[PDB]
RNA sequence: UAUAGUUGAAGGAUUUGGAAAAUUCCGCUAAAGAGGGUGAAAGCCCCGUAGACGAAAUGCUGACAACACCUAGGAGGAUCCUGAGUACGGCGGAACACGAGAAAUUCCGUCGGAAUCCGCGGGGACCAUCCCGCAAGGCUAAAUACUCCCUAGUGACCGAUAGUGAACCAGUACCGUGAGGGAAAGGUGAAAAGCACCCCGGAAGGGGAGUGAAAUAGAUCCUGAAACCGUGUGCCUACAACAAGUCAAAGCUCGUUAAUGAGUGAUGGCGUGCCUUUUGUAGAAUGAACCGGCGAGUUACGAUUGCAUGCGAGGUUAAGUCGAAGAGACGGAGCCGCAGCGAAAGCGAGUCUGAAUAGGGCGAAUGAGUAUGUAGUCGUAGACCCGAAACCAUGUGAUCUAC
RNA sequence: GUAGCGGAGAAAUUCCAAACGAACUUGGAGAUAGCUGGUUCUCUCCGAAAUAGCUUUAGGGCUAGCCUCGGAAUUGAGAAU
RNA sequence: GGUGUAGUGGUAGGAGAGCGUUCUAAGGGCGUUGAAGGUCGAUCGUGAGGACGGCUGGAGCGCUUAGAAGUGAGAAUGCCG
RNA sequence: GUGAAAUUUUAGUACCUGUGAAGAUGCAGGUUACCCGCGACAGGACGGAAAGACCCCAUGGAGCUUUACUGUAGUUUGAUA
């Protein structure tokens, strides 16, 4: 490529459009504001959510719940990743991590059953489902929680 | 390549040259020359960097 | 600046897994005895919202 | 080291001009081809530039010397010390993102008012237990904010209605008792060579003659548009009711970017300006004397959609460090996506309601994202421009008028 | 000598530097105005509304109805007899 | 490229594609044998608009491709002359 | 001899009966009328000057009243230093 003949490539920059400069190119004489009224107005215009006077619709609904303070959210990860290790590989938390597989692993991770195994691992995390932990043992593997 | 002072000293002023060193290439350099004359040094030193 | 969230929206709202709004229903305070079983019965039961008022909403609950 | 300075390479002829730096030939120089000047556009004409050199005197900043200050262990646990109208409490106010609230913590006024290492304070009312500290005495560099001013520079910033109010003797002239308000106004030529002498005229001004490349460049001086005011001419016009043109057309007068030519035009048909606001306008509804200049959807940061490019079950860095105010590498804290349901405890391809494995709600069942550019809309900012009557807080007035 | 949240009044809302139902000047300040005026080049394709509901609402607004642009989808769902 | 058939009034408003101004970069050019600007002509294109020639004028300015905008004026009882 | 002003879309600026945003110099059909001025009069140009002072609106102001709401200076009464 010469610095004398660049070209963007095709539908990556477009023009612009400039309001009251006459009337042919569509936009001059009030610049697509209609006749008057508060919408017509430099600055004019009403809030976010604001409906004339009708009571919104957010003030005929009720509050609902509370936050609790102790809450744990862990980092699931379910049964087809631990197919991208080999047959016998002792899967855990630093081994997750530097995959990349789970970054920021909020309160430890938890395994999930969706849905085929075929390895022999032995998974150290600090939650397993009900039926993650069977078939992580059915194929032939252990698990600890820990 | 690096402190070769003497070169770059005697290829200034020139009004079709321009130097730069091999830790310091950028995509503008390249593009407005015609051509590149570089040394067997400094080429090995771009394929260390660019990798 | 960052845009400001509705709180008084968010308090009453939440985000379903396929992008809508679960809701709580009105007449659900007060006076039961104006009321019939059937009717109070079937205003236990949340609802969604429509595509009206999400329209007008959408901008104010961007960040939750 | 700041405040003066020194030295610093390399060109002549030819053509056109008033004059070359331009053109054409043939040379040279560069650790210097950044910039400014010279009768037009110069690496080689002048000032400079890259490089090398320099300070009697006064002021700054380092380094190393002196001089000044400051700084020791192990053991014991009989007794003494460790900041009092203080911490704290009631009442009234305020500060904490926290509007008295279930209100911890920190202040002010007023009244009441501890303990002493077997002690005292805090972990968001309060208590018990555990854990972290030791108030009511003093000081302290740096990393962060700002530019009246001095030096050296820079700009996809302005170019005389712009840019400072002010390119010029501007906070001036001018206006007001005063506080205060506040302008207009740049350009002969390369060089003044700025018109000796003569003629008309009181002078002003003009005509010759001269300067000069050019004076219709003559000081009201570069260029010299329009409104507006004149002089000369080809064609028309004194029986005619005209939004002023448009279509048809004899006569006269010319002869062009050369082609189905140009100007004027007796006479005939048709025909109620422009803009705004309106159900509706020629409107006896609204605006404009005319001509020229100026004069209105922008940017920053967020949110969303379409298009485009790179990676792809993944994508991507922020502050900061080195670097030419740059590109051009480090940096993985963090952010989005990859799993949902429920007020929550929690469970998880399912979950909540429910006595229910029933039914139903919301989810899964291959079901694509993320960074950046660009355009359309929206939010917070004066947010497309102009326009009040008013409100508040400093100050200046009884040289007029009232007592 | 008395000064603007003020003064003075043989009382009229009268005077306080040609303007007083609350002086003048500078600043907050580009105050606010659901109102009025204005908003600058061209051609091609399409092309409305003057209605319902709710509104301290009635010359303003919101949701629907009616226009335009891009996508998806089984059809034979639209219209006229 | 041919040939058929069908279409092409338009306010508010949506969508597409272009004309012209100033500045930046890269390339290729012009200029005292006369640049920009000014004035006249009977010239070209579907439109905004583009050339060529005469006269005036005295030192700077086009074209191509991409970029950035204080980018277009007839109206505001607009402001200055 | 000297020498302004308010006004002004451009004007080669007749009458009658009609028409029309419903009272026309300018539109229709007729009728009348050679070109250019001077001294006089006020019927028309909904004549000029003053973005109606009358009336209603702006969820506009400002001055005033009170047994309208919510506060407060001042006066008073108790506790405590």
């Amino acid at each position: 490529m010469k610095l004398h003949e660049l070209k963007p490539a095709e539908g990556s920059r477009q023009v612009r459009n400039r309001v009251g400069r006459g009337t042919s190119s569509g936009n001059g004489k009030t610049a697509g504001r209609g006749q008057k009224g508060q919408k017509a107005r430099s600055g004019g215009g009403v809030r976010l959510g604001f409906e004339g006077g009708q009571t919104p619709l957010f003030r005929r609904l009720p509050k609902r719940g509370f936050t609790n303070i102790n809450r744990k959210d862990y980092a699931v990860v379910n049964l087809d990743t631990l197919n991208r290790f080999e047959d016998g590989t002792e899967v855990t938390p630093v081994v997750l991590k530097e995959a990349g597989i789970v970054k920021n692993e909020k309160a430890g991770i938890k395994v999930l059953a969706d849905g085929e195994l075929t390895k022999k691992l032995t998974v150290k995390a600090a939650k397993f489902s009900k039926s993650a932990q069977e078939a992580i043992e059915a194929a032939g593997g252990s698990i600890e929680v820990i | 390549e690096n402190g070769n002072d003497f070169a770059a000293l005697s290829a200034r002023n020139l009004p079709n040259v321009s130097v730069v060193t091999s830790d310091n290439v950028s995509v503008l350099d390249v593009v407005s020359a015609n051509k590149v004359l570089a040394t067997q040094t400094a080429l090995t030193q771009i394929e260390e960097v660019l990798a | 600046p960052k845009q400001k969230t509705h709180r008084g929206l968010a308090k009453r709202v939440k985000r379903t897994g396929g992008g809508g709004l679960k809701r709580g229903r009105a007449f659900t305070s007060h006076r039961f005895h104006g009321k019939t079983k059937k009717q109070r019965r079937q205003l236990r039961k949340a609802s969604m919202v429509a595509k009206g008022d999400y329209k007008r909403i959408r901008q104010q609950l961007a960040r939750m």
